């Protein structure tokens, strides 16, 4: 099927510029273009402009042109898109869309998963991770709610899995605080048998990929 | 230029209908028969439900349909469902190469059974107290409607310091979560009686409380 991969969060300084890339794979090479559309925290969707790699065709919206320059690589199948001076007003999510064919479609059927940008001065920071243990009972299975606290990370995003995917549903993790320190912090919980606990041994796995950081983390009674 | 312009919330109740209105200019909705409509759920990208100003993409429900009239399209979503709660944004070609996206628009489906919160609070793991910090953690899940008040207290007294509640977040089920923290010194921990996260659910509240011992 096709897919719209791209790049991963970034923290850039102000001034900076940011590349963020869009690779797609399955797609029937010919007219198709991609476009760029960016999303402040808790804002619509803006569209940036795009490009048409098999023509070598660029445009852009008035508020990004002389900021943002698309390029593309079509023996790849790969889009770029580089905006420079960098402020804060530029944290955004950035995704790539697809339109297959620009002289017959004329919406957006494909969408990459968004890179988040965020601009700061601030440090990249990886997680620390503690456990929540269960330390109650309620029967052979009842209740019993045992997780992991990710701690004092910078930027955004985290994700959280249970043994490594073997543990899957029944498993919440929630969306992270804002500190007044400008670190984030969430808490990932899952729910198992209280016989479980004897057992089995549970370990919570967090990804921090723009500080490249991985952390394991058991959690006992 | 400038966005399209949409109602920044609607709301309806299981089985009704809404719709959802989006107006641009004579230059882009009302030249074009190109509009689209995307349909985003919170933590992920936008997903093609009306493309061409009524058709509908294959696997989209027959419930959400398009409309245009002059310079305004409508989406139209009939027999509401609880799975489409969320962010529907309008798009609009603009000439050659160019798009212009509508401001957005929050779909809350309202009247749903009332559901209770589950409530665990967790105290500060040892290994955080090695590390000379102390986190108390109460999270809140499966209730509706989706909105909570979140209180601590020392021991009987209201605290309001080092307090960080996010705001509630939809879980797969339809209902809600959320989760506050209590941050704290060891020493702070260690020397009161007990410390308490209590959450309030439609005038209901309820508490939990760890100790010390």
């Amino acid at each position: 099927q096709v897919q719209l991969v791209q790049s991963g969060a970034e923290v850039k300084k102000p001034g900076s510029s940011v590349k963020v890339s869009c690779k797609t794979s399955g797609g029937t090479y010919g007219t198709y273009s991609i476009n760029w559309v960016r999303q402040a925290p808790g804002q619509g969707l803006e569209w940036m402009g795009a490009i048409i790699p098999i023509f070598g065709k660029t445009n852009y919206a008035q508020k990004f042109q002389g900021r943002v320059t698309i390029t593309a690589d079509a023996s790849t199948s790969t889009a770029y898109m580089e905006l420079g001076s960098l402020t804060s007003e530029d944290t955004a999510m950035y995704y790539c869309a697809r339109v297959e064919d620009t002289a017959l479609d004329h919406y957006f059927d494909y969408w990459g998963q968004g890179a988040l940008v965020t601009v700061s001065s601030a440090s990249t920071k990886g997680p620390s991770v503690f456990p929540l243990a269960p330390s109650s009972k309620s029967t052979s299975g009842g209740t019993a709610a045992l997780g992991c606290l990710v701690k004092d990370y910078f930027p955004e995003p985290v994700t959280v899995s249970w043994n490594s995917g073997a543990l899957t549903s029944g498993v919440h993790t929630f969306p992270a605080v804002l500190q007044s320190s400008g670190l984030y912090s969430l808490s990932s919980v899952v729910t198992v048998p209280s016989s479980s606990l004897g057992t089995q041994t549970y370990i919570c796995n967090v990804n921090h990929k723009p500080s490249n950081t991985k952390v394991d983390k058991r959690v006992e009674p | 230029q400038s966005a399209l312009t949409q109602p920044r919330s609607v709301s309806g109740s299981p089985g009704q209908s809404v719709t959802i209105s989006c107006t641009g200019t004579s230059g882009d909705v009302g030249t074009y028969n190109y509009v689209s409509w995307y349909q985003q759920l919170p933590g992920k990208a936008p997903k093609l439900m009306i493309y061409d100003v009524t058709r509908r993409p294959s696997g989209v429900p027959d419930r959400f349909s398009g409309s245009k009239s002059g310079n305004t399209a409508s989406l139209t979503i009939s027999g509401l469902q609880a799975d489409d709660e969320a962010d529907y944004y309008c798009c609009s070609y603009a000439g050659t190469l160019t798009w212009v996206f509508g401001g957005g628009t929050k779909l809350t489906v309202l009247g749903q059974p009332k559901a209770a919160p589950s409530v665990t609070l967790f105290p500060p793991s040892s290994e955080e107290l090695q590390a000379n910090k102390a986190t108390l953690v109460c999270l809140i899940s499966d209730f509706y409607p989706g909105a909570v008040t979140v209180a601590w207290k020392a021991d009987s007294s209201p605290v309001k310091a080092g307090v960080e509640t996010t705001t509630p977040s939809k879980q797969s089920n339809n209902k809600y979560a959320a989760s506050s923290y209590l941050s704290l010194t060891p020493e702070q921990w260690k020397s009161h009686r007990s410390y308490s996260c209590q959450v309030t659910h439609e005038g209901s509240t309820v508490e939990k409380t760890v100790a010390p011992t």
